[PDB]
């Protein structure tokens, strides 16, 4: 849930 | 102005990634409940200055980040 | 700057919430359960790109380096 | 390392 938000930020990194 | 030695952007990346690893750990059976019990104690620990909003976001199940 | 999720305010929140969780990992038995879970996860495809962070976490290498 | 994260917190001033 909040993990998928984390993951979307991660894919926003690079 | 001092250039940051710890709160650097490269550290923000590793912490972000390490935090995702621990999030999945917290979903493991039994871990969540022991976490919430830990947050219930720590909320009264006087060593956490300025973390109150974060402690309660976590205790009440709010998302880790905000769109 | 066009990031919606990987933002400076969110980085700040993650950093603080990560400190909160690190002290939890010190609680009795949480440490060993975490290392055991890292062991269970070491061969898992969903963690490609996280090898250095898995290694640092399992080896005891610091969460951040100066 | 918690100490280091704390120092990194001291740098958010
Ligand atoms: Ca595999
Ligand atoms: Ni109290």
């Amino acid at each position: 849930i909040s993990y998928e938000e984390m993951a979307k930020g991660y894919e926003e990194m690079a | 102005m001092t250039n940051n030695k710890y709160y650097t952007e490269e550290n923000k990346k590793k912490v972000w990634k390490k935090h995702m690893i621990v999030l999945k750990f917290l979903e493991q059976p039994g871990i969540s409940e022991a976490y919430l019990n830990y947050l219930q104690e720590e909320i009264h620990n006087d060593e956490w200055i300025g973390f109150e909003n974060e402690f309660f976001e976590e205790l009440t199940g709010k998302p880790v980040i905000n769109v």
